RNA sequence: UUCAGCGUUCUUCGGAAUGUCGCGCAUUGGCA
């Protein structure tokens, strides 16, 4: 996991749903009911409602708590847990990581299997992949999605990502050497056909200047989300033409209006450490 | 004529999905729910599922005759252990695997931990020609839950009872290495067996060796 | 489920009528695109439906015929979230005020019955499905 | 000559599939419906299934004469208890096992919890050749079902009554291990004859020590 | 004898007209899976209807039928082929008249009509 | 520069039971 990886759980929580300490630089992920009943008991529920009515757009919970000056230990009692944060801008949005019924951090094996199937294509019953081992929640830190299209820009999409598996095959259908060779070939194709376009852009120059890409980057996979359209899907020029056509067909606003073929289709992460990072990249190891 | 009863534990290593239709699903809720005991309203590993999975794994292990268009034609050890239906060669079924119900121990563990025995897993199908995703919600059984599986073996051929129980143990190991229920090729259905006790409920057979 | 003003009842066909009433063709640049609830899209609708979905799953797993205190606090948080979302976007505000969902959650809280919450969930299903249908 | 009733109950421990017929399957409905008494439209356990299972298990325990082609070749205890039809030497059956109906207690506990009496279990058939499933719907009976089994014993030879009741005890113990109805090899059929009440309905026979 | 006539012969003839061969495509490209899902909902309501013995539809089955109509509308919105099928066979209108009648018999003939639609749709392929 | 996210999909496609027994025997009958 050389880059922050977020596997969504279908739940997106707003700024007002959780607390964000800017000075302490930590995000308190809180459940709803505990906070609601705490405010009902302490008389802060009507105050919270008036706060929501006063400022519709920005309703950060931490600023409201500071305005009411509530005790920090009274904050901890309704907080589900806390996470270390990284922002390039209070946070706007937040995407939660996938948690099973018990609540441990884990990457589902289905994500790995789907990524492997996509990269290998170019059936699939023999390759049986199971869930990865549980990970302690402290590795779950909140990162930001940043778009680099000739210029870097922070985005409101903040995502809970992991900080930077048992599998069985049948010998005839799949082989470890063949699948790893195909993974490496797919990564090389991704580098040659699309990564060079981002290298040439000035935003890419800024990214490499700060050492954003790992020096080492073998077997590299795009496990989680935020990786891009070059993944999750040919001659180079024909491929670019197909992506441009499909983007024009689907996204009427950004791509449909503009007729000219961009420099690279598609046109497009900050951490408290000076090194820049990219979302979704992972390094894998297979043992028999 | 002695009946030897196996009782043991099936502890879910990962989430367990065993689908079942006929349930109205809310929009955006679980599209494909797991099987439930209607009484307890709790997840259950049906005896049919366990028996079918074990027979399939064993018949794949020893071998499958080419052009095997039916289950009756198979390795005769499987016919003796699980049954057969061939015209003129019906063999009685010596293994009767029953439903694996939710144990009180794991249920109380979850109740004390404030956990629901099921979980809703978010997945999506990403068509890659257009990179268009179609989402879905699958129900799974929370890891750490335990079921109590209860098989009964009729001792008809005393000479080969040791071989038959060895085959049962081998099939159990095969079920260990593989999954049970829905798509386990993507990470579901992992289970673990803990053999609690083997005894002879009815008859005069000796169960100490087994 | 409940009752609105002017004696109109709350039902799934009422959801159909509500979505039909707030439907304007609103042709632009010679193209006929359907708008619902004065600019409301289906992404906000799916977000609200997921908010309902969580509590629906929690109540569906439980065998109790009376709404648990945990589900009551779920519903209070649902009310808070609905108010926040309606304040955020005017289109969502018109949607919420026209479908009377914010009153319906209060009715289901007062009734304190699992069946009534299930009926309210069915009503929200009718709203979202019928908005998808008329589009 | 006395008549003794053994009215009690049967606690199903898993699904119970005693199939039937005479009704065409509506497309997508249950492929194999459970037998129901038409007047009450409730699943029942026909006395024929109980008597056949008891007789088969007891015959297996006592021992079958090699090359037994007819039921009338069983051991004389089995013929004495369950009845025989030979040529000229016909033995009347002292056991009369009636249809076991759905209990009113179980009916009430299923009307509570809003639970259907039967469960439409959803099954499939993975072929050995093409590995393609084949959906099936089996109308099993839920776990909470209790059935009012009713058995009449006729005392003809007073000396053999005790041995006959030991045979009945052995057979019901065998049935507590073995299943009732079809699909028992795949989880169905498990039962337990927990509830009993034995008394002499007609005559002067002593039924206290039975 | 539901409305206007609507019978099993209507089902067979409407499946015949809406059938077009290029491969066989019915109702402008309705796959059998969508029809099977609709029939699965029909089975879910029909089992509850069959188990009850009274001749008058209860409130629960009436609410489930309103839910079924809503699901029909959702399915039509999801796919144009299902919308054209629902409009050509008028299934939702039959649901409405079944609600209006409040009789188990009308629901039973509605289920028979739906099953006939499924059978003839598969047969003509 | 600041602020804010927004829309997209919500399951899909197939498999919808199959094969087998289809009353048998005994008495009545036919033969003798």
């Amino acid at each position: 996991v050389y880059g922050p990886v977020h596997i969504g759980s279908g739940k997106i929580i707003r700024k007002q749903e959780y607390i964000y300490d800017r000075r302490k630089s930590l995000a308190h992920i809180v459940d709803g009911p505990n906070l609601v009943k705490f405010l009902n008991k302490k008389g802060k529920f009507t105050a919270y409602l008036q706060y929501l009515n006063t400022t519709k757009e920005r309703a950060d919970l931490y600023t409201f708590l500071r305005q009411e000056q509530i005790d920090t230990n009274d904050w901890k009692t309704f907080v589900l847990y806390t996470e270390r944060v990284n922002q390039g801008k209070g946070m706007n949005d937040l995407h939660l990581f996938v948690r099973d019924g018990r609540g441990d951090l884990y990457i589902p094996g289905s994500s790995l299997k789907g990524a492997l199937r996509t990269v290998l294509e170019g059936a699939f019953h023999s390759l049986s992949i199971s869930d990865s081992l549980p990970i302690d929640p402290k590795n779950l830190a909140i990162y930001q999605k940043i778009d680099i299209n000739k210029e870097l820009k922070p985005m409101p999409l903040y995502r809970e990502c992991v900080n930077v598996f048992t599998m069985k095959i049948n010998s005839d259908d799949w082989t470890i050497e063949k699948i790893e060779k195909q993974i490496q070939q797919a990564y090389l194709q991704y580098w040659n056909k699309w990564f060079v376009g981002m290298v040439t852009t000035p935003g890419g120059k800024a990214f490499i200047k700060g050492g954003g890409l790992p020096s080492v980057l073998p077997t590299v996979l795009f496990l989680g989300g935020g990786t891009g359209f070059p993944s999750k899907t040919k001659p180079k020029e024909q491929a670019q033409k197909d992506i441009f056509a499909i983007l024009q067909r689907r996204f009427r606003n950004v791509y449909g209006k503009m007729a000219t073929v961009p420099k690279n289709v598609p046109m497009v992460v900050n951490d408290s450490t000076n090194k820049w990072y990219q979302q979704g990249v992972c390094l894998l190891e297979f043992q028999p | 004529y002695s009946k030897i009863r196996i009782v043991g534990k099936i502890d879910v290593l990962t989430g367990l999905h065993i689908g079942g239709g006929g349930e109205t699903s809310m929009i955006g809720a679980i599209a494909s729910p797991v099987v439930r005991d209607p009484y307890s309203r709790l997840p259950i590993i049906p005896g049919s599922s366990i028996k079918g999975k074990m027979r399939s794994l064993l018949a794949k292990h020893i071998g499958l005759i080419p052009g095997q268009k039916m289950h009756n034609q198979d390795a005769p050890e499987i016919l003796r252990l699980f049954g057969s239906s061939q015209k003129g060669a019906i063999q009685s079924s010596r293994l009767q695997i029953s439903d694996a119900f939710f144990s009180k121990a794991s249920q109380e563990e979850f109740d004390k931990k404030d956990l629901a025995y099921t979980e809703t897993k978010f997945e999506n199908t990403i068509s890659r020609l257009t990179a268009v995703a179609n989402p879905r919600q699958i129900e799974r059984v929370t890891r750490g839950a335990s079921f109590d599986f209860h098989i009964i073996y009729n001792v008809e051929n005393i000479n080969e009872v040791m071989a038959d129980f060895e085959n049962i143990k081998t099939a159990i190991h095969l079920l260990e290495n593989d999954y049970l229920g829905g798509g386990g090729t993507r990470g579901n259905g992992r289970i673990r067996f803990v053999i609690d006790s083997i005894d002879t409920v009815v008859g005069d057979f000796d169960s100490s060796n087994l | 489920l409940a009752k609105t003003k002017t004696g109109e009842m709350i039902d799934l066909n009422f959801a159909r009528k509500v979505v039909e009433e707030n439907k304007r063709v609103k042709d632009n640049r010679g193209r006929q695109e359907i708008v619902l609830f004065n600019g409301l899209t289906t992404s906000k609708l799916r977000n609200l439906l997921e908010l309902i979905n969580h509590v629906y799953t929690k109540v569906y797993n439980s065998d109790d015929t009376t709404l648990s205190e945990d589900v009551r606090d779920e519903l209070e948080y649902l009310k808070v979230k609905f108010a926040y979302e309606s304040g955020r976007e005017p289109a969502v505000r018109t949607f919420i005020e026209k479908t009377y969902v914010d009153k319906l959650v209060d009715v289901v809280l007062k009734k304190n019955t699992k069946k009534i919450f299930l009926d309210y969930c069915k009503y929200f299903e009718a709203l979202v499905a019928y908005a998808k249908f008329y589009r």
